[PDB]
RNA sequence: AUUGGGCGUAAAGCAAGCGCAGGCGGAUUGAAAAGUCUGGUGUUAAAGGCAGCUGCUUAACAGUUGUAUGCAUUGGAAAC
RNA sequence: GGCGAAGGCGAAAACUUAGGCCAUUACUGACGCUUAGGCUUGAAAGUGUGGGGAGCAAAUAGGAUUAGAUACCCUAGUAGUCCACACCGUAAACGAUAGAUACUAGCUGUCGGGGCGAUCCCCUCGGUAGUGAAGUUAACACAUUAAGUAUCUCGCCUGG
RNA sequence: GGUGCAUGGUUGUCGUCAGCUCGUGUCGUGAGAUGUUGGGUUAAGUCCCGCAACGAGCGCAACCCUUAUCGUUAGUUACA
């Protein structure tokens, strides 16, 4: 149990009289054990918010099986023009990703790992592209058990 | 999946 | 004896051009008419694979959920099989969420046993206004929570009369992990429902039957009398 | 942005057609393999780095050892 | 709605001319597509020559008007508005989507050709839109003729 | 004494006009919303109808007194 933030964002409703700022905020829950979910909620103050935040995003946790410590292959992360290449890293080489990027790799439980990015990345287009590849993934045992073939590689 | 438990 | 053509008065005659395209293809191979047709055997087995799965399922000790709320036919018969067999159950029109948001449900719920509870109990404990205002709510809560107030937990199996038609009950169906029964209709979708039942709905002298299978299904699986669903003639339902 | 990006409202489709060259190009059979891959051989100095060793206060560094692109000849390969 | 390469094409008659839709199991034997370059056409307006100018109307005249008006306002009025011979080669030349090619839900259609045939209707073949699944984009929206899936070729894009 | 384009407070005002927010759950990545929308009922978000809405909070809401019908405790400094 970790929940992480990533940023904390600011936003104004356009009424006369006083425009609300009723800004939201966005956090990520998970366990380093697999579980991963993400919630934002808006609000005024900060204890408001972080509570919102913290159900938001714990309610919303679901798991995702961990194969070894990284991945095995290479895999792009798609989403508002904000593309992220992964790529396997040997388990003695290294993890090497941005603060929040390696924030989402730590909440997930997968050791050492190589990153890339490309487009424009806004935090919550990066976080949305790591949901997309940690979804989008494929598995060797399940290629192998799907087709017909004894090596499982 | 028919099973529930 | 069970779902054959003797008990089957009617089995097709939906109005057209409504259906699905990946629903002609689980059933019916296309008819040169474009009349809705359904078929036999398939329907048979999954009707028979259902009524064993149910069976299993209070076996297991669970909770079920029956649903109808059509003008006047299907709510008669979930009224009727509701005032049989004790099941979870909806006499009038869907809130548009009433699955999927569960809190705003139990306390609803709590609210509707306060106030059983307060009439059961009251002999003098408040005005004639007030109790009328009481008895207004009571009603009220009759309309829509009153069918489900009987249990007070999450029902772990449920029928759909038209998952498209009910688009709300089968999105928040969806939405959770509950397994689902469903009239499957030329016009919804397969993957929606955990367990298919093609049959013609729009057609009462169909759902009728298959109400009536239901409610044979749920009785013997309780350990009660049964009236349907092994037997060699079925009555008359027809609309006047 | 071949590798490693797009062209509708952002920067992007010539106003359109004829439209040569060129590029891309229906199927089947054969050979050569020109291209291509590959085997034998030669060459591609040293020095640069990658690694091992030695001399250094470990040390940068110096020396020792090998590591290679690429080209040519010759034997094949036949999918394209 | 149809003809269309777009721009565009409607009071009608004839002459000449292009292409079209529908099936060709008959023919040729890949002869096909794109397109550097080149060629052609290409709204309107406008310039030159001949006509003539119904109607209005650039410029210009008078009159309102506001503080001011060579304006929106009113009455005029010239160029021009037409075609034949010459040119211009541009646009919101937009469907804001280059061409050619293949596949892909579904529904409502609509028109024409083929047959059934009394119109109706049926499907087939083409054009033709709307709806809409999946999918796509940030969205709008596209959505079987895509802005989905892709290929070949050309042209363009690189903050203001 | 000045200083309400520097204020507290107070008032006028739209207006006795039906509109204004939050919790849960849902459309969407957001700027937001669904309830708060559309039909009937009142002055009224007052209610329900249908409806991704269900609930809750403010206004509204109504709980006051006088009157209108009667009765009750009490009777003058009313009656008489």
């Amino acid at each position: 149990f970790e929940e992480r933030i990533v940023k904390l964002k600011r936003i104004s409703k356009t009424t006369k009289g006083g425009r609300n700022m009723r800004f939201s905020v966005l956090v990520v829950v998970g366990n380093r054990k697999g579980k991963i979910g993400y919630g934002i909620a808006k609000a005024l103050e900060v204890p408001n918010a972080i509570k919102k935040a913290i159900k938001a995003a714990h309610n919303s946790l679901h798991t995702i099986e961990i194969h070894k410590g990284s991945i095995y292959h290479e895999v792009i992360g798609r989403s508002g023009a904000s593309r992220v290449l992964l790529k396997p890293a040997p388990q003695g080489t290294g993890i090497i990703a941005g603060g929040a990027i390696r924030a989402i790799i730590e909440l997930a439980g997968y050791s050492d790992i190589y990153t890339k990015n490309l487009g424009r990345n806004t935090p919550i287009n990066m976080i949305h592209a790591t949901m997309d590849g940690i979804l989008k993934q494929l598995s060797p045992r399940r290629v192998a058990i799907l087709r017909n073939k004894n090596l499982n590689e | 999946m028919g099973n529930f438990d | 004896s069970l779902a054959k053509l003797g008990e089957m008065r009617t089995h097709v005659g939906m109005v057209k051009r409504y259906w699905n395209p990946k629903m002609g293809f689980f059933i019916e191979p296309e008819r040169k008419h474009n009349n809705d047709h359904f078929v036999l055997e398939l329907q048979r087995q999954s009707l028979q694979t259902a009524y064993n799965y149910v069976k299993e399922v209070a076996q297991n000790n669970g909770q079920i959920l029956f649903v109808g709320t059509k003008n006047d036919y299907v709510k008669k018969l979930v009224n009727n099989i509701a005032k049989r067999v004790d099941v979870a159950f909806i006499t009038q029109r869907w809130l548009g969420g009433t699955l999927t948001n569960f809190k705003t449900l139990s306390i609803s719920i709590n609210k509707l046993n306060k106030l059983v509870e307060k009439q059961a109990e009251n002999a003098a404990d408040l005005t004639k206004k007030e109790n009328l205002m009481l008895s207004r709510e009571i009603e009220r809560l009759e309309k829509f929570f009153g069918g489900v107030k009987s249990l007070k937990r999450l029902p772990n199996l449920l029928i759909v009369d038209d998952p498209v038609y009910e688009k709300n009950a089968v999105a928040e169906a969806n939405i959770l992990r509950i397994p689902v029964v469903a009239l499957c209709n030329t016009n919804t979708n397969p993957e929606l429902v955990d367990f298919i039942i093609p049959a013609n709905n729009h057609q009462p002298q169909s759902t009728c039957l298959l109400m009536n299978l239901l409610a044979d299904a749920v009785a013997e699986a309780k350990a009660m009398p049964t009236m349907f669903a092994y037997k060699p003639d079925e009555e008359i339902q027809i609309e006047i």
